């Protein structure tokens, strides 16, 4: 025959989850705790925390 | 043989069994004035609102205990519109003329009073399904 | 609780506010005076401010 | 700070539904709904 | 024609959301602090709070 | 601990997508979904 099939059926999602390449980690200053944490608690935190 | 429809009109002929409306208080007995190729007019008629006689039917007695009957496309002061001509319709026969309703709930209470019997559902529910999407 | 009796007229409203009551965690001194508005919400969206 | 007072878990919805089911009927037994029965029983008279 | 048709369509449910008329503010008494504050942060509330 | 800073409640889905709606059409009037009118107009012509 002459005419042909093209490709394109249902050209599933490619999710196939990655792996991150952007990130970082970082140290909570005081004022989230200060902003998260309720001061009975707060207050009993040591300085080494 | 359905014969069954949920819709907002009576559903029902004017005087029928499901109807239980008495016609012969409304029964008008009167000889036509006129009566043309398609108008058959009356003086006494034009004492009624317009659209009074709409949807009703004339009989008149042809032989013996049998009587012909016609319909009423619309009226319209005195003169009466029928349906299919007014062919065989005698100049001078007396004619007897009933009224027609026009099944509208606030037409059958108004005229005939007979809401009890309406079978029409005026506003029960159009399309309220309760399996639907969303209900708001 | 903290309260005395007092003459109310006919029409007073009562409320009963145990458990049916909005509260703002945020905690405010004494003497501010503040401006709140209710915005009643539906499936609809939510009323304009 | 603490757990809320009261939490708003769900909702409950009522509705007020009129509904025909055709002609002249004699007597209504059960309602089933979801492959549950709802209600069984039998009445003959208009009532509730 | 001398039928007419009714008005009664779809009948859609009318939210249109409203301002509300009847409502509000009050203080919340030591009672409900203390029925939904833990002792240790209620403790170290000041009396201005 | 204490609440958290914030709450995952739920989620915004955001689709783009390209439809037909038949052969050569004049105008388009309103959008209709859930029995809500989403938008109600006219547009003779290619725009947004």
């Amino acid at each position: 025959t002459g005419v042909a099939p093209p490709p394109p059926g249902w050209t599933p999602p490619d999710r196939t989850p990655r792996a991150i390449t952007v990130r970082r980690l970082i140290e909570a200053p005081y004022r989230e705790l200060a902003g998260v944490i309720d001061p009975a608690n707060l207050q009993l935190l040591d300085v080494s925390a | 043989g359905l014969t069954d429809t949920y819709c907002r009109t009576c559903t029902a002929i004017v005087g029928d069994h499901r109807c239980k409306v008495n016609l012969v208080p409304y029964r008008v007995t009167l000889t036509p004035q006129s009566v043309s190729a398609w108008v058959i007019s009356s003086g006494v008629v034009a004492g009624y609102a317009d659209g009074w006689f709409t949807g009703g039917y004339v009989e008149w007695q042809v032989d013996g205990d049998n009587y012909d009957r016609r319909f009423i496309e619309q009226h319209a002061g005195a003169d009466l519109h029928i349906l299919g001509g007014t062919e065989g319709i005698p100049a001078g026969g007396q004619l007897r003329v009933y009224p027609g309703c026009d099944g509208l709930a606030q037409t059958c209470d108004d005229k005939f009073s007979n809401l009890p019997n309406f079978r029409g559902f005026n506003a029960m529910q159009g399309k309220s399904p309760f399996d639907g999407d969303q209900v708001w | 609780a903290d309260t005395v009796p007092a003459k109310h007229l006919a029409g007073a409203r009562v409320w009963f506010y145990d458990t049916f009551e909005a509260v703002d965690e945020t905690v405010y001194s004494q003497g501010v005076t503040l401006q709140a508005r209710l915005l009643t919400n539906t499936s609809e969206g939510q009323l304009a401010p | 700070g603490a757990k809320p007072k009261a939490q708003t878990v769900g909702w409950r919805y009522y509705f007020d539904i009129h509904f025909a089911l055709g002609k002249k009927v004699d007597e209504v037994c059960a309602i089933r709904a979801s492959g549950k029965t709802a209600w069984k029983g039998s009445i003959t008279s208009n009532g509730q």
